[PDB]
């Protein structure tokens, strides 16, 4: 027999249990930071037809840092 | 391939369906199909 | 040019004339631009209320 | 040269065919006529309109020695300068093609496309081509060369392109129109209005929304079909600007039929102000009407007329004679009754319109392959 | 901008009451519909139109 391709080499994805547990507008105060963020990835997967015609082509990462807290 | 039988033998798209349904009922359609309110 | 308050004033505006000739998601991106801008403003005395 | 264009196709078409309009489509094309330089394309306009003017040998000797003018400077440009490809001689070309396609008749331009269309190696200067060959086919209607180029375009040209096929989606639907496509392909590509900007490679946008909404009723019953057309914004605010269209549709939607015959007299009347309005003034109507009574008889097993005489419109025996052409029409499954006045309608409970469609289509296919099978073993 | 709200929630308290006035039966008069939601008839006939729809 022939196994499926990638049955194997790690098992790592998040689906039912286990969760993150928050929604989206929890955090109260980051008006740039989040709005940052979503834009980068969250906006990409749907909106897509937005980048394509102004020729964008939406960044491939991101770093975050600063202060613990 | 000829069978040794013949005794003798563009201004629409295609609207034959639309004029065998209809094909002369007042397309104005406005003079009696706009006016039965003076009539009723 | 060089305007900073003024600018919150005039996207609050046209969020209003937005949703004023129904417009949901033009209006919503008018509203982020005014939040952004309005991030940076030392003073929101009256103003906040306005854009809350 | 050709942006001016559509808006002279319609004074042409409005002028032509009906000849109680020729009272100000004769005063505003003569004004064209007299400007712009069209000097081949208006012997018809001129043949089937009035008599004659004499302006004709003055603009004749100017289009002439302008031309010879331009005859003169490509000649003496590939004469003396020796560049090829897409250079100085063929922006002359081009020149001298779009000067066809404003003054002259389509024979020359299309023998100038053609011969400047194997001087072209890059991919926007063919795509501009074609832009020309389906901006000219549009114009004088011609439902044989957009066979070819468009299959050229996308094809061979259209796969390097990135968002310059938007105007080429709104081209293939105005096709569509004109042609009888006006039923699931015109409203699908229709439904992106994401340009307002008014140019060459796009015409007028308010009229672009009123196609675009006129066609997105017939399409789709109600599959969410108030998500699309209602729920969106773009759309809906220049229908908002538009004060008849945007009553049309509510009286649609929220079942305003006594407004809506009045709503669909005064679109069908403005029907015949169009260009492209011939498969529709004939259609249009009657797929509305028998669209409103599928909607207006669902719902109602034992219908009476006695509510259709004054919720629906008003008189008894016009709506009679109307569902009886229709039933004898063949669709709007339904009967109606005359003595104990009850339209009383007889839905399939889909397991009959199952078994309706299946047994259609087995008998077709077994006439396909009886009519296989007697073809083959000789 | 409210009254366009009212609306929205005038139209979901029909429904939601005219929801409950389904199981009792399968088929019935209006006039009893009417005098059960206490409202009017023609209404009734235009909503519950609107709800096959």
């Amino acid at each position: 027999d022939v196994l499926p391709p990638e049955a194997d080499s790690s098992i790592m994805m998040l689906t039912s249990d286990q969760k993150p547990d928050v929604m989206y507008a929890d955090i109260g105060g980051m008006d740039i930071q989040k709005q940052e963020v979503r834009e980068a990835v969250e906006l990409p997967l749907t909106h897509f037809e937005l980048y394509k015609q102004i020729g964008i082509d939406p960044p491939r990462g991101v770093l975050m840092y600063g202060p613990p807290g | 391939m000829s069978e040794k039988k013949q005794p003798v033998d563009e201004d629409n798209w295609d609207d034959d369906n639309v004029e065998d349904d209809f094909s002369n009922q007042l397309r104005a359609e406005l003079e009696k199909h706009g006016y039965k309110m003076e009539t009723s | 040019m060089d305007d900073k308050a003024l600018l919150v004033e005039v996207q609050l505006l046209e969020s209003k004339t937005y949703h004023a000739l129904s417009n949901l998601p033009k209006a919503r991106a008018a509203l982020t631009s005014a939040r952004t801008t309005a991030n940076a403003i030392y003073c929101p005395p009256k103003l906040q209320a306005t854009l809350d | 040269p050709k942006n001016p264009d559509l808006r002279i196709a319609q004074l042409r078409f409005l002028l032509s065919l009906p000849e109680h309009r020729g009272d100000a489509a004769v005063r505003d094309e003569l004004m064209a006529a007299v400007r712009d330089n069209n000097m081949a394309p208006y012997y018809e306009a001129l043949c089937k309109s009035l008599d004659w003017q004499i302006d004709v040998d003055l603009l004749n000797k100017m289009k002439k020695a302008n031309e010879d003018e331009l005859k003169r400077l490509d000649e003496e440009l590939e004469d003396a300068e020796k560049n090829l490809g897409e250079s100085e001689i063929r922006d002359a070309m081009m020149a001298k093609a779009e000067y066809l396609c404003r003054i002259g008749d389509k024979e020359g331009a299309l023998t100038a496309f053609r011969k400047t269309y194997d001087k072209t190696v890059a991919l926007g200067h063919r795509l501009d081509i074609v832009f020309y060959l389906l901006r000219i086919g549009l114009f004088y209607m011609d439902n044989d060369l957009i066979t070819r180029n468009t299959e050229k375009a996308k094809s061979l040209i259209e796969e390097g392109g990135d968002w310059d096929r938007r105007n080429r989606l709104k081209v293939y639907q105005g096709l569509y129109c004109v042609a009888i496509r006006d039923f699931k392909q015109a409203a699908e590509l229709f439904l992106d209005t994401v340009s307002t900007f008014t140019s060459y490679e796009l015409m007028d946008y308010k009229t672009f929304v009123t196609y675009t909404v006129y066609v997105s009723m017939i399409a789709l019953e109600r599959p969410d079909l108030r998500e699309k057309v209602i729920k969106g914004a773009e759309i809906l605010e220049v229908l908002h600007s538009l004060p008849a269209v945007r009553q049309y549709l509510f009286s649609l939607y929220e079942c305003r039929y006594s407004v809506f015959f009045q709503s669909l007299a005064v679109v069908e009347q403005e029907m015949k102000k169009d260009w492209l309005f011939a498969p529709h003034y004939r259609y249009y109507v009657r797929e509305m009407r028998i669209h409103a009574y599928s909607q207006l008889l669902e719902s109602y097993r034992s219908l009476t007329l006695g509510y259709m005489a004054e919720a629906f419109g008003v008189g008894v025996e016009f709506i009679d004679q109307e569902l009886s052409r229709f039933i004898a029409a063949g669709r709007l499954h339904c009967k109606i009754d005359k003595v104990n006045e009850i339209v009383e309608t007889n839905r399939p409970d889909s397991k009959n319109w199952q078994y309706q469609e299946t047994i259609k289509k087995g008998d077709l296919l077994l006439n396909r392959v009886q009519k296989l099978s007697r073809v083959i073993n000789m | 901008i409210i009254s366009t709200h009212l609306a929205k929630l005038y139209d979901n308290l029909l429904e939601q009451n005219l929801i409950r006035v389904i199981e009792p039966f399968s088929r019935v008069q209006i006039e009893h519909i009417s005098s059960l939601i206490k409202l009017s008839k023609a209404d009734v006939e235009r909503k519950l139109s609107q709800m096959i729809l």
